[PDB]
């Protein structure tokens, strides 16, 4: 489950969990519904945490 | 068409639920992981250092940029939702501050990432299924890094576009875009060269005659110091009529040629240009793209098998018939039943037909249970106008509604099934009147006046659509697939006979137009394509799609039973050349042919090598070969077989260089003891000129009598199978053996001749073998 996977995959994974990190400390299925004013439907997975708690 | 406008700006994936437009960069990307450790937006996103996207219209969330509900704020880095409590509606918010405890109220402590385990939410941009990305272009962590890199200041560019050669062949793609890329300069080149060769054909000083003008339409005859329907160019230049131009069609190949208002009156000073045409090449190019851009070409199934990709064995789901035999067919044997059966079960199949052993009536019973299969129109395809008129008669037979379809150049062409060409079908629709009379105008006149022309065009469209729509079977060359008229049409089921003699991009013509079955005919030991550019095939372009199949490893089913040659004639191409494998469908006694009282050196093994110790000598050209001694001899024998019986159109010469063939024809005109015609009559040429044919006799001539690495059929086992392999009755092959087993498949084939007693010398009255 790795693909072809390169040196700069590697890179890409390491720049991805910095960028999140850097970018906060300056400051079967399941329907739920979304905020947009208009609401919208998304089917959550059951294998999801938000699912698998509920 | 190309892909859309939100095409994944790496792959090309453009499902409207899986795209992410990054607001920064103006470009797409899809939310699959392909051959990286993220999805390709987030690839983008970290790369690019963008932060702000936007899903697209026709997707679940419409057209919504992503951000806080509470802020605004478009970070998809610090986005994420919470929900409700005890309650399934759920926001975007940042998780500082507007997600935090004290601001909040909703539950905080179940926040979660927009982007988890390195994509977005699979919830909210849809991941793209496996068969999806295998289908996508395979662009690797690197390629995006090096791409991403590339667009800093030429954003528009792609992964296809990063001198001196050309990219050679492979045998397995990573995918079809790939594939474009390797095949598509070479298709190129081939097409550069062949118009510079056509533009330097053109000849200055030509002396042209003419056919009467009864037949409205009128011909020209010339002779210069190369196909039917060719497109040529001719312009009187003198002043005993005023400057001329006019194009015709060839009508007549070869040394006359004939070409389909004129100044008739007139026979010195015309030129000779030959137009040149990009159909052909654009067609390939246009199949090459669709291949790569359009999923719903070629099925999942054929798309990774054609790539050489591992793929599992499938099962049709088609029902067998009763009886395979098709009706107005005689009755299949073994070997070719268990062919039909194989492949009717089959997604992809390659059938080899040896010399001699059916592939016309196994294609034809073949095509006519995919008819009955019922799900529209089956295509089928041969590289050559003369196989796909030799599979439209015989499908024919069977009783189906057939529809030949050809080149408008080539409507003027007779050939035994005219009648069933589209053009010819539609001038005989007695139901469209109209359609009928606006053609009658047409042919006692110039072409029609606008409006008139808008509704005939209108109405043959309709024509088309009707007869192609409902035809059983429609036959045209690989190329001709390529017709506008058959664009916008869908063919589950495909056969190409004589694919071992397309180029692959040629062959590739009709398979994109929908294939979910595709049966290969051909044979890989005899003649592959011709290609006119050294560097376009030394890069591979002479390699047929078949060809590559088979190296890749699939192998194909091969028709056992040959029903052309006498069983001694059948021995050593097949031990050589089929594995031992080809089976007689014909006794000994069965082929020796009537009225022909000829001794040969053994009675009932009708072949041999008969040795001629001929000095060799270039010809005159500078750019050939000739021998005398063996032509001397060539013709003896030629003369022999005739005293004995044989018809003279049923000789065949081979020989690898023209200045034999040349020498050939002249020394028997000239010093032949029958009459002049009679030889006139026997065919001489190379291999090339044998393919799909056959005589009663054929006699091989050499030629090389030193050392010599040779051309044609002295070095190419594939031409020497071909050389082997086009008479019924008897083969006599002329030659040097000291010259020839330097060559190791000669060697055998001398070896074997001489096992059998049939390596032979001295006059032919009193022949005897030869102790070498
Ligand atoms: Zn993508
Ligand atoms: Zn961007
Ligand atoms: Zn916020």
């Amino acid at each position: 489950a790795m693909g072809v996977p390169c040196v700069e995959d590697e890179d890409f994974i390491q720049a991805l969990d910095k960028m999140m990190l850097e970018n906060l400390q300056q400051r079967d299925t399941m329907p739920f519904v979304m905020l947009t004013q208009q609401f919208k439907i998304l089917n959550v997975p059951m294998s999801s945490q938000l699912a698998a708690n509920h | 068409k190309d892909l859309p406008i939100h095409a994944c700006s790496y792959c090309g994936i453009h499902d409207p639920a899986c795209v992410v437009y990054c607001n920064t960069s103006k470009k797409w990307f899809c939310n699959g992981r392909g051959n990286t450790s993220g999805s390709h937006i987030v690839n983008h996103l970290v790369r690019a250092k963008c932060k702000e996207v936007t899903l697209h219209k026709d997707g679940p969330l419409g057209e919504t940029v992503l951000e806080c509900y509470n802020c605004g704020c478009r970070n998809v880095f610090l986005l994420g939702f919470i929900p409700a409590k005890a309650d399934s509606v759920v926001v975007l918010l940042c998780r500082q501050p507007c997600a935090s405890q004290s601001s909040l109220k909703w539950d905080s402590s179940q926040w979660q990432p927009l982007i988890q385990d390195r994509c977005f939410l699979s919830w909210l941009v849809k991941i793209p299924s496996e068969q999806e990305q295998l289908r996508a272009r395979q662009i690797t962590a690197q390629q995006i890094n090096k791409l991403e890199e590339l667009w800093k200041e030429n954003p528009s560019a792609t992964l296809e576009d990063l001198d001196e050669e050309p990219q050679h062949v492979l045998l397995r793609y990573e995918d079809a875009y790939q594939y474009q890329n390797i095949f598509g300069p070479l298709v190129k080149l081939e097409a550069d060269y062949d118009k510079k060769l056509k533009e330097s054909q053109t000849q200055d000083n030509i002396t042209v005659r003419w056919d009467l003008g009864l037949n409205k339409k009128r011909i020209a005859y010339f002779t210069l110091p190369l196909m039917q329907g060719d497109e040529i160019c001719l312009r009187y230049k003198g002043d005993l009529a005023p400057l001329w131009k006019g194009i015709g069609h060839v009508i007549k190949v070869p040394d006359e040629i004939a070409i389909e208002g004129a100044p008739v009156e007139v026979t010195h000073n015309f030129q000779v240009d030959f137009v040149w045409k990009s159909t052909s090449f654009d067609r390939m190019q246009s199949a090459l793209k669709t291949f790569a851009v359009d999923e719903t070409s070629v099925s999942g199934y054929i798309y990774h098998k054609l790539l050489g990709h591992e793929v599992e064995d499938v099962i049709i789901k088609c029902q067998l018939p009763k009886r395979f035999t098709a009706q107005g067919l005689p009755d299949l044997n073994h070997s070719q039943v268990y062919a039909v059966k194989t492949v009717l079960q089959r997604p992809l199949s390659l059938i080899q037909g040896p010399p001699g052993t059916g592939k016309t009536v196994t294609s034809a019973t073949i095509v006519y249970h995919l008819a009955r299969q019922g799900n529209g129109p089956v295509l089928v395809c041969a590289p050559s106008n003369i196989a796909v008129d030799q599979l439209t008669e015989k499908i024919h037979q069977t009783g189906l509604k057939v529809v030949r379809l050809c080149a408008k150049s080539r409507e003027a062409i007779d050939s035994p099934v005219s009648f069933l060409a589209l053009h010819n079908q539609i001038r005989n629709m007695d139901s469209m009147p109209e359609l009928q009379k606006l053609q009658q105008l047409k042919d006692e006149t110039g072409e029609l006046s606008s409006a008139d022309e808008k509704r005939y065009r209108a109405l043959k469209r309709t024509a088309e659509r009707e007869l192609l729509m409902n035809a059983d079977v429609i036959c045209c060359t690989c190329v001709g697939a390529g017709d506008p008229r058959l664009a916008k049409m869908q063919f589950r089921s495909i056969l190409i006979d004589e694919s071992t003699q397309a180029t692959e991009p040629e062959c590739m013509v009709p398979v994109v137009l929908g294939a979910k079955q595709l049966i290969l005919v051909g044979d890989h030991c005899q003649l592959g394509p011709v290609v006119m550019c050294k560097k376009a095939a030394k890069a591979g372009l002479s390699q047929s799609l078949f060809e590559r199949l088979v190296v890749l490893g699939i192998r194909p089913i091969r028709l056992q039973v040959q029903y052309r040659m006498h069983p001694a004639l059948s021995a050593f191409p097949s031990n050589i050349f089929y594995e031992g494998s080809l089976q007689n469908g014909v006794t000994a006694a069965d082929r020796v042919k009537k009225g022909f009282d000829f001794q040969w050196p053994q009675p009932d093994k009708p072949m041999f090598f008969y040795v001629t110790q001929g000095q060799e000598e270039i010809a005159s050209s500078g750019t050939s070969y000739l021998n005398r001694t063996e032509a001397a001899n060539v013709e003896k024998i030629t003369t022999k077989l005739l005293k004995a019986g044989a018809k003279p159109d049923q000789i065949g010469i081979i020989t690898p260089y023209e200045g034999q063939r040349s020498y050939l024809v002249q020394y028997m005109q000239f010093s032949g003891s029958l009459h002049t015609k009679l030889y006139q009559e026997v065919e001489i040429a190379s291999v090339d000129a044998f393919q799909g044919r056959e005589k009663d006799f054929i006699i091989l001539s050499c030629v090389r009598a030193n050392e010599h690495q040779g051309i044609g059929f002295l070095n190419d086992p594939r031409r020497l199978n071909v050389a082997l392999t086009r008479a019924r009755y008897g083969v006599i092959i002329v030659g040097n053996p000291k010259a020839l087993s330097k060559q190791p498949l000669w060697n055998h084939l001398l070896n074997y001749y001489k096992e059998q007693k049939v390596l032979v010398e001295g006059p032919l009255n009193n022949l005897r073998e030869s102790l070498m």
